[PDB]
């Protein structure tokens, strides 16, 4: 153990590889991307039943037109969130306008890169990487609906869905099957809860899953929980049936 | 001899070498190819975008500078973005300043330099991409290479990343014919997606797969994806 | 410049005109002295065009803030604070700003603050700010009744920035309306001082001392 | 705060069909003392450029200090510094007027007013004016002090616009310039009858001329006048 | 350019011992023997001068200094570290307490002053602990005489009498046999004589032996006359011949 | 680098040596009134464009400099140099003196050498100009050692190079031409370069002479170039 | 500073250490005052016993303190403390209430806990106070920054057998001189050397103004203290 | 001056000086909090080693923050004053600039923040310290209880329990709170978190301290009487079958 900033003799760099284990030992967080929106969904994982589950917060809004979704080092998200609030409000301030969502995951993963100490350019104001990774979610004039994979590595993808977590091999390959770009919001919908029940080790319900999508009309919103139940039925409904 | 040597880039080994700088190396290697040549009107990028899934956007390796310059990135994508927005400050600095386009050779220079201060301070690392850098200046086409142990070399061709070395014999090869694709974009590319194909364990080349970017004598420098690059496949 | 804000049984009724001026220049009879912060806020401006402009537009970036953080709409109190505190730390650089923060909420029902570039923060039902307020004071004051009909009252702010834009030379143009509720602003209309002005002589019978 | 001590008076300047010419008187003035007479105030920066300086002489050198720094700094890790990579006049602009802009901002002025006169690689002329402000404008003709009075209204009956150039010869040129630094000799309490005066010609290149003098001067016309109304004798 | 060592180079040891101010005692105690011995109306402040060269001129290097007028010290460990100890000292009199009060400080002060700058050689990042015990004689006003020990942790003690540096526990025993609270200065001057023979290898004479007092007012060490109240130091050197008077009757 | 070995050795700077010998052969030899600087460029492959990736370096407008070891290290030596002429040219108006140079660049070299949290240069540089009193050839090692040279060479060819440079100080003690030493100069890269004939290499002169350049430094081209390459393309046969 | 795989400072585990092998220090709380004894460590006939103080410290009027430790690291927090309660005094006009004296002091010490790579300070402390709120009042703290209010305690060497001693014979309608006599009693059974005579003892008393209405700090001369251990009955 | 990194992280995913912290936490005395219908009642056990202690001078564990919210802690004694003080500051500040006392979660975010930036800060170790947030939002009736520890992770809860054996009280809270028929009133509610200590405290005499918070700033400590009362009554009960 003698630097945070070394590279491996593979040139990899130690402490960004061991951040992304942290985030596989986090809660599956899962995302999907259609043209009439974006749905969010997360395993809430409560670590006793005394636990009030609905002051879990995994799923947050940054901008009407912007959400997102995290898994790992959940503490660690705090600051990312209040930077991609400030970012996106801070763009309307300087131009009278929505940011673009490409624009503040750029963001949010520059910010991303400011750890260390200083490195002899610039400077940083961090010790370690962040130990969380954040699904970004939302809708502009330019590119319409979109889904980001923001890594404490600095880089971000766009997905047409995605998961993260502990459940996410088992997930993505999942995800790879069902979608299709013809999806609609509530096929969307069902799909995530019907992959978060799979993975999940708890009987999903509407207190241990939560459920959000963003649309162009209404913007960023958390489904409250009878929202879900009531599509958590259907669900059951739906797979009993086939 | 690599045992107790590597710790930091401030550390020399018995041998005179610098490991750290040496391992930052090897994270170009484990990049997806990209090729660089030249005639000498224009100057042209080819890069093969990778995707993390079949769900994800392939990656992009290409990034605009200036109106005349540009380059594409091997490694680190962090490390590129972070080369490349000193780049495009330098460049626009010196047309504030002296109302001058910047010379490629100078940017060259200024990467070098800055590369260079990572690679003998304590507490921070060398850079882990490489460039490929294009422009046309006050005195034609160029292109560079970049390493992050700061060296900087002026190429009418080359390659770097993962099955680099097929592409750059090719273009050793066909040195002769291709630095006299004057006047006519379309060759150039086309001889540039020739070059990239000689490193392909990798499969056919798609529309999603492909990056191509262009400068030259009367054109800006300008990037192809997606749709318009299906007339070189 | 003249704006005023008043409380009354059915709300809160702000009215602003719309001159901008450079000495005795008129530069505009178009200008917008209301900035609506949220669907229950509103700032108006007198003073400096740029001061008020500048930094009640920043209000409402600290305000839009303050409900991502807190999962809540922000009170009349903290949204006016803000705009006072800020106003504070640049006192003696001559920033110059006549300002009322109007809104509602549930917890604090429908709620005025004046907040000027001294730092001076007032709570209170009846503000009237600018070059002309002296003018919509007047008649403001000796026609006001709490129980005023929303009819009426908006037709008191109308009349009051009426008179002020006759009297002062540096007020003018049109009047802009505003309503706000329990669910609360609503627009009430621009109305160009022009057409205004004798419509109101002409119905009224008030405004002796002009011929014609 | 500051205020100009040691000072130089008008330079003067115009564009003929191939070039252009600029000129200024080699006194350094002290207030109302003729202080100095041996100042050169006209910079040549490599041979397609001469920057003509008025206003404090401190601030003069200082300024010929910068444009020498200038030149050995484009030399550096430059082959091509005698050739394409050379400093162009609307370089030197460009950075002069940066300088002068930035200087003004912090309140603390070069207390000078500036002509850049030369030939672009292109062969264009260039002719821009900067001063203690940050205040740029370009024109066929430019003078600065009593020169924009007195200078200018000759030197525009010659060229009154843009399509006057191709008109003007380096012959007629020149003798305008030299018959406004006599107008000149005559009125401005703070001139000299000595002058230097330069020549950048598309063509010849630069022709720089020292040790010039006022000649063909009327006075003989004075000893008619006596007294300063009635006096007779 | 610029500390990789930000951190304490004293740290505690699983035992609790601080292992840097350990081992710059051992330094201390490889150092050549001095020692102070107080009396009635005096101390005295003696060491050995072991010369690295006899070409070298042992004049030119004082192991006794001037601190205040009325205060004086001497060493045991590495000379360097006491040389610029003796520095700080002097101006951390006049910045600390002369340019304040306009007086100059007492001996317990100005020691806590010093053991001061020691402690923070103990503490601070980057550095080793001096390695030096000072003894340290003053007189002033309020609180007479003086004689202090000062070690590389820091700490100071009053002391009668004592010894530091290599033979310290067989002169330490000497002392205590010798000394009581009668002792006149010429006396305390010859057990300090004595004492000090014991501890010395070669030659034992006033070009091999450092000695000094802090004694009574010199006036004739002052410079000017015509203030009244100003006496002159207290601090003195004894020359080499009045040493050697003293070791003729030894 | 701050560290001693037991017997008075720093092995950091003997170890940046080693970076230095692995590095390309360059030199310099010293006319009767300027100084020449040779270089050996590795072609690497048909594809680096010739002439155009320029080793030699100016310093201010007299001076130049050339090493061996990590490039990147010589131009970070060499900016430093850059600045530190123009503070002497700015207080003191007149071009830095070589000698003056000489110390501004060891002392900067030097203080890599004293701290744990710097590595030394992994270059030697040969450097050297003409002055108000004549000409002057350096050349600097790692730790910061600098002396006055009559000829100099470092990199992989260093021996060789040196046993050529000491015959000419032997066969010509009266001095010895500018136009001269670049012919020479060019030789004895030709020389050096014996050792790696499995790579192809390019040539780099520059000279700075009172009578030749006006004391300016200036890069050996065209017909000079090519008169050097054939002189030393014809006695290495 | 850094956490032990079990949860533990090394550093300052390692310092609390170093003060079990100080001289032990007493501090016994009365009705009508406290008691501060403390062990000074082998020393020699040499020592001026007269100018000495290695163990008691007087903060201001009303607070003192018993040290344990290192010496030069315990000046350094004393005259911080000094300071500290001088400025309250200019703030408010009163003399600084014994616990936001003692809080401030156990802060400084808890900061080189948790950042910047210094070393603790080896050295605890007994405060002995009194103000208007809580009357008289006995602290302590250690090198972790903790502290804690007693009627009785000790620190430094044997603090366990010293701490059962004052559990037996304590009780809380005592008066001082009972507090005196316990202090002496549990130092003379609990030290390492063969009596426990005046040379080797410190002693403060904080009482009532001898008689007035205030409160007076008694720093026991080595006379005084050899006559109170002659009194108490182990001459 | 100094800000190296002590918290990093591990091959398998973990932050070592974080995952210590709680260890920190572990051997900390136990403290526990239950809400019930109108009231949060707040405990804690004071260790049995050292009882020659002065307790009207001793700090107690339950810190007032403002008028209207609690805070009480497990671990490092020394470590909590710092959260506590920044706590205290920051509801001033609060009642300063919005006009408004703190509502209970706004504090746990703000006292949560302050853990996690001492877990990627150089040069300082995490808070060895968790911490149990309860009180009543202002104008609410509604009661509120949060946890917080090391990592800067907060959450709310019906009931819960943080320190040493914290695992068994914990399971012994898990059997006895019903979520739909939670303590009526204060005294039950009194009577459950003594209960739960009694399962680790083993006499618990002056050993437990409690402290109740009502609606609208009223807060409470308990004395040894009081206390005694309720130990009294359940071991008594509890006796028959
Ligand atoms: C402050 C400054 C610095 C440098 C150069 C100029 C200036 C002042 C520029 C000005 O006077 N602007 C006018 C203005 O603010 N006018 C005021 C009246 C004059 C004044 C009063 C007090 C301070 C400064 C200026 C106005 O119309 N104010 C009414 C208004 C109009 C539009 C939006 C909001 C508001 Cl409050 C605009 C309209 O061009
Ligand atoms: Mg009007
Ligand atoms: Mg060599």
């Amino acid at each position: 153990d003698r630097g945070v900033s070394t590279f491996s003799p593979e040139g990899r760099l130690f402490q960004v590889e061991y951040s992304l284990e942290a985030i596989k030992l986090g809660s599956t967080a899962i995302g999907i991307a259609t043209k009439e929106g974006v749905v969010l969904g997360v395993e809430k994982r409560a670590t006793s039943p005394l636990l009030e589950s609905d002051s879990i917060e995994k799923i947050v809004e940054i901008d009407r037109h912007i959400g997102c979704a995290m898994s790992g080092l959940t503490a660690d998200a705090r600051s990312m969130i209040e930077h991609a609030r400030t970012a996106a409000v801070t763009h309307n301030l300087y131009y009278d306008e929505d940011i673009n969502v490409e624009s503040l995951t750029q963001s949010v993963c520059d910010l991303a890169l400011r750890f260390g100490e200083g490195a002899s350019g610039e400077e940083r104001l961090m010790s370690r990487p962040f130990g969380v990774a954040l699904l970004i979610a939302g809708h502009d004039a330019d590119d319409g609906y979109q889904l980001f994979h923001a890594e404490p590595s600095g880089t971000f993808y766009r997905y047409n869905a995605k998961a993260i977590g502990s459940g996410s091999e088992g997930a993505q390959a999942e995800l790879l099957n069902e979608w299709h770009s013809s999806l609609t919001l509530k096929e969307a919908e069902l799909l995530v809860l019907k992959i978060l029940k799979q993975v999940m080790e708890e009987k999903l319900d509407e207190n241990n899953a939560q459920l959000s999508c963003i649309t162009k009309q209404d913007g960023f919103k958390i489904y409250d929980n009878e929202k879900t139940a009531e599509l958590i039925k259907e669900l059951k409904e739906k797979e009993a049936a086939e | 001899f690599r045992n107790n040597y590597d710790g930091d880039t401030v550390t020399f080994s018995p041998t005179g070498r610098l490991f750290q700088v040496e391992y930052a190396l090897e994270a170009i290697k484990q990049g997806s190819v990209t090729v660089g040549l030249r005639s000498n009107t224009h100057a042209v990028l080819v890069a093969l975008k990778r995707n993390a899934d079949e769900l994800s956007s392939y990656q992009k390796k290409i990034i605009k500078c200036d109106e005349h310059m540009g380059l594409s990135l091997a490694g680190l994508a962090p490390d590129a973005r972070v080369l490349s927005n000193y780049l495009r400050q330098q460049c626009n600095y010196s047309s504030l300043v002296f109302n001058r386009k910047l010379a490629v050779e100078r940017a060259g220079h200024l990467l070098c330099d800055k590369a260079q201060k990572n690679t003998q301070s304590y507490g921070g690392r060398p850079y882990g991409v490489g460039l490929l850098i294009i422009g046309y200046d006050k005195s034609g086409a160029h292109l560079l290479e970049f390493q992050p142990s700061g060296n900087v070399t002026e190429l009418y061709g080359t390659a770097i990343g993962a099955r680099s070395q097929g592409a750059k014999t090719y273009l050793e090869r066909t040195l002769d014919t291709f630095i006299k694709i004057d006047g006519n974009p379309d060759e150039l590319i086309k001889a540039g997606v020739e070059a990239i194909s000689q490193s392909l364990r990798d499969e056919s080349l798609t529309v999603d797969n492909l990056s191509i970017a262009i400068v030259g004598k009367d054109t800006p420098f300008t990037i192809y994806d997606g749709e318009a690059v299906a007339k070189y496949i | 410049t003249t704006t005023l804000a008043f409380r009354f049984q059915g709300g809160i009724i702000v009215a602003v005109d719309s001159r901008a001026t450079a000495g005795n220049w008129v530069a505009s009879q178009t200008v917008k002295k209301v900035i609506e912060i949220n669907p229950f806020l509103l700032g108006t401006m007198a003073g400096g065009a740029a001061d008020c402009q500048f930094w009640e537009t920043w209000l409402g970036s600290q305000c839009r803030l303050h409900e991502l953080r807190e999962k809540e709409r922000i009170s009349v109190a903290a949204a006016s604070k803000i705009l006072s505190n800020l106003v504070y730390q640049y006192k003696g650089a001559g920033l110059s700003m006549g300002t009322m923060i109007c809104g509602y909420t549930r917890k604090e029902g429908p709620t005025i603050y004046y907040v000027d570039s001294d730092g001076t923060r007032l709570k209170g039902d009846i503000f009237c700010v600018g070059s002309g307020q002296t003018f919509a004071y007047g008649v403001l004051d000796s026609n006001y009744k709490w129980d005023l009909s929303v009819e009426d009252a908006l037709y008191l702010g109308k009349r009051s920035i009426l008179a002020a834009a006759h009297r002062d030379a540096y007020s003018g143009g049109s009047v802009n309306l505003y309503h706000v509720t329990e669910d609360g602003w609503i627009y009430h209309g621009n109305h160009d001082v022009g057409e205004l002005f004798w419509k109101v002589k002409e119905e009224e019978g008030s405004f002796n001392n002009v011929i014609g | 705060t500051q205020q100009p001590i040691v000072t130089g008076t008008s330079v003067i300047s115009m564009k003929y069909d191939n070039g252009v010419i600029i000129a200024a008187d080699n006194l350094g003035s002290y207030g109302s003392l003729l202080r100095f007479n041996g100042v050169e105030r006209l910079i040549p920066v490599g041979d397609n450029t001469v920057v003509g300086i008025s206003g404090d002489i401190s601030d003069m050198q200082h300024i010929e200090r910068l444009l020498k720094d200038l030149v050995t700094e484009n030399a550096y890790d430059n082959p091509l510094a005698d050739a394409e990579e050379a400093l162009e006049p609307s370089y030197i602009f460009e950075y002069l007027a940066t300088v002068m802009y930035q200087r003004r901002s912090k309140m603390n002025p070069l207390w000078n007013a500036i002509i850049v006169a030369g030939v672009q690689s292109n062969g264009d002329q260039f002719l821009r004016y900067v001063n203690l402000l940050g205040v740029t404008y370009s024109s066929p003709t430019l003078a600065t002090g009593f020169g924009a009075h007195m200078a200018n209204p000759l030197l525009r009956k010659v060229v009154d616009r843009e399509s006057d150039i191709p008109k003007t010869t380096v012959q007629v040129a020149e003798e305008a310039i030299v018959n406004a630094m006599r107008v000149l000799y005559y009125r401005d309490a703070r001139s000299s009858r000595n002058f230097s005066l330069a020549i950048i010609d598309k063509n010849t290149g630069l022709t720089f001329k020292k040790n010039l003098q006022v000649e063909n001067m009327k006075w003989d016309f004075a000893k008619d006048i006596k007294g300063y109304g009635t006096q007779k004798i | 350019m610029t500390d990789r060592y930000s951190f304490s180079l004293t740290t505690f040891s699983p035992s609790g011992k601080l292992g840097q101010i350990d081992y710059a005692l051992t330094a201390v105690k490889q150092g050549v023997t001095s020692l102070g011995i107080k009396a009635t109306n005096g101390v005295v402040i003696a060491t050995e001068k072991k010369s690295s060269s006899p070409l070298a001129m042992s004049e030119t290097l004082s192991k006794v200094s001037l601190l205040t007028p009325d205060i004086g010290a001497v060493y045991s460990g590495m000379g360097p570290d006491y040389r610029v100890l003796v520095d700080k000292s002097r101006k951390v009199a006049h910045t600390s307490y002369k340019r304040i009060y306009g007086e100059y400080p007492p001996t317990k002060l100005l020691v806590s002053e010093v053991a001061k700058i020691m402690q923070e050689a103990t503490q601070s990042g980057g550095v080793r602990p001096f390695g030096v015990s000072l003894l340290i004689a003053g007189h002033d006003e309020f609180n007479g005489f003086s004689l202090y020990q000062v070690d590389p942790s820091g700490s100071y003690f009053p002391w009668k009498a004592t010894a530091i540096g290599k033979g310290s526990v067989a002169a330490k025993t000497f002392l205590e046999k010798r000394w009581n609270d009668e002792l006149e200065l010429e006396d305390a001057i010859h057990i300090a004589l004595l004492t000090l023979k014991e501890s010395v290898e070669g030659e034992f004479n006033g070009d091999t032996i450092e000695l000094a007092i802090i004694g009574d007012e010199n006036p004739d060490l002052l410079g000017y006359t015509g203030i009244p109240t100003d006496k002159g130091p207290r601090f003195r050197k004894l020359t080499s011949q009045e040493i050697n008077d003293r070791l003729e009757a030894l | 680098n701050s560290v001693f070995s037991p017997d008075g050795r720093n092995f950091q700077v003997e170890y940046a040596v080693k970076a230095v010998e692995n590095g390309t052969t360059s030199i310099g030899i010293k006319c009767n009134d300027g100084v020449v600087f040779a270089v050996e460029k590795l072609i690497t492959s048909k594809l680096l464009v010739p002439q155009k990736n320029v080793k030699i370096q100016v310093v201010d407008r007299h001076i130049g400099c050339v090493y061996s070891g990590l490039i990147p290290d010589g131009r970070h030596l060499v900016n430093r140099g850059r600045e530190e002429a123009a503070s002497f040219k700015k207080l003191y108006k007149t071009p830095i003196p070589i000698p003056a140079f000489a110390d501004r660049l060891g002392q900067y070299v030097q203080a890599h050498t004293l701290y744990n949290s710097v590595r030394p240069f992994g270059v030697s540089t040969i450097f050297g100009g003409v002055d108000k009193n004549g000409a002057h050839l350096y050349m600097l090692e790692p730790s910061g050692s600098y002396w006055g040279y009559k000829g100099a060479a470092t990199g992989k060819g260093r021996q060789s190079a040196k046993a050529e440079l000491e015959k000419l100080v032997d066969h010509h003690p009266e001095g010895l031409s500018a136009r001269e030493a670049v012919k020479q100069a060019a030789k004895i890269i030709y020389l050096a370069h014996e050792d790696n004939k499995e790579k192809d290499f390019e040539l780099e002169i520059s000279w700075c002479s009172l009578s030749e350049t006006n004391g300016l430094h200036k890069f050996v081209k065209g017909d000079l170039l090519q008169e050097a390459i054939d002189f030393a393309q014809k006695e290495i046969n | 500073t850094i956490f032990s795989p079990e949860g533990r400072l090394y550093q300052v585990e390692y310092a609390l250490e170093s003060i079990s092998h100080a001289g032990t220090a007493i501090g016994i709380m009365a009705s009508d005052g406290i008691v501060l004894a403390a062990e000074r460590k082998v020393t020699s006939t040499l020592l001026e016993q007269d100018t000495s103080t290695e163990k008691l410290y007087k903060l201001n009027d009303k607070i003192a303190v018993a040290v344990a430790g290192l010496t030069a690291d315990a000046e350094i927090l004393i005259n911080t403390a000094r300071i500290h309660a001088q400025n309250y005094l200019k703030t408010y006009n009163e003399d600084i209430p014994v616990e936001i004296l003692v809080r401030r002091l156990s802060d400084i010490k808890q900061g080189y806990t948790q950042h910047g790579g210094l070393r603790p300070f080896g050295v605890s402390f007994i405060y002995a106070g009194y103000d208007d709120r809580y009357g008289y009042q006995l602290y302590t703290s250690n090198p972790s920054g903790n502290y804690t209010g007693w009627k009785a305690i000790s620190v430094g060497a044997n603090t366990s057998a010293a701490q059962t001693l004052l559990q037996m014979d304590y009780k809380d309608d005592m008066k001082v001189d009972d507090a005196i006599e316990l202090a002496l009693k549990t130092l003379s059974k609990t030290t390492d050397s063969s009596a426990l005579t005046y040379d080797r003892l410190e002693f403060a008393t904080i009482r009532k103004g001898a008689n007035d209405g205030e409160v007076y700090q008694k720093i026991f001369k080595p006379q005084e203290i050899k006559d109170i251990l002659v009194k108490t009955g182990i001459t | 001056g100094y800000d190296r990194a002590l918290s990093i992280f591990s091959p398998d995913g973990h932050i070592f000086q974080v995952e210590y912290a709680l260890e920190a936490v572990k051997r900390g005395t136990c403290a526990v909090g239950v809400k019930g219908k109108n009231c949060v009642v707040l405990g804690c056990e004071r260790r049995s080693t050292l009882k020659l202690q002065d307790t009207r001078i001793t700090p107690s564990k339950v810190s007032k923050i403002d008028s209207h919210v609690v805070l009480s802690f497990s671990g490092l004694n020394a470590d909590s004053r710092i959260l506590i003080e920044k706590a205290r500051v920051e509801a001033q500040s609060h009642r300063l600039t919005l006009e408004d006392p703190v509502t209970v979660e706004y504090l746990t975010r703000y006292v949560a923040g302050v853990q996690q930036r001492y877990t990627q800060s150089g040069g300082v170790r995490p808070f060895g310290v968790s911490t149990l947030i309860a009180g009543f939002d202002p104008r609410d009736d509604e009661p509120k209880l949060y946890q917080t520890e090391p990592s800067g992770i907060y959450s709310s809860w019906s009931a819960q329990t943080i320190g040493r054996n914290s695992k068994t009280v914990r399971e012994f809270l898990e059997k006895n709170y019903d979520r739909k028929e939670p303590p009526a009133t204060v005294e039950e509610c009194v009577k459950l978190t003594v209960r739960s200590l009694l399962e680790v405290v083993q006499t618990g005499a002056k050993n437990i301290e409690i402290t109740v918070v009502k609606p609208d700033s009223d807060i409470v400590a308990l004395s040894s009487e009081e206390i005694n009362q309720y130990v009294t009554q359940i071991e008594q009960e509890k006796q028959e079958q």
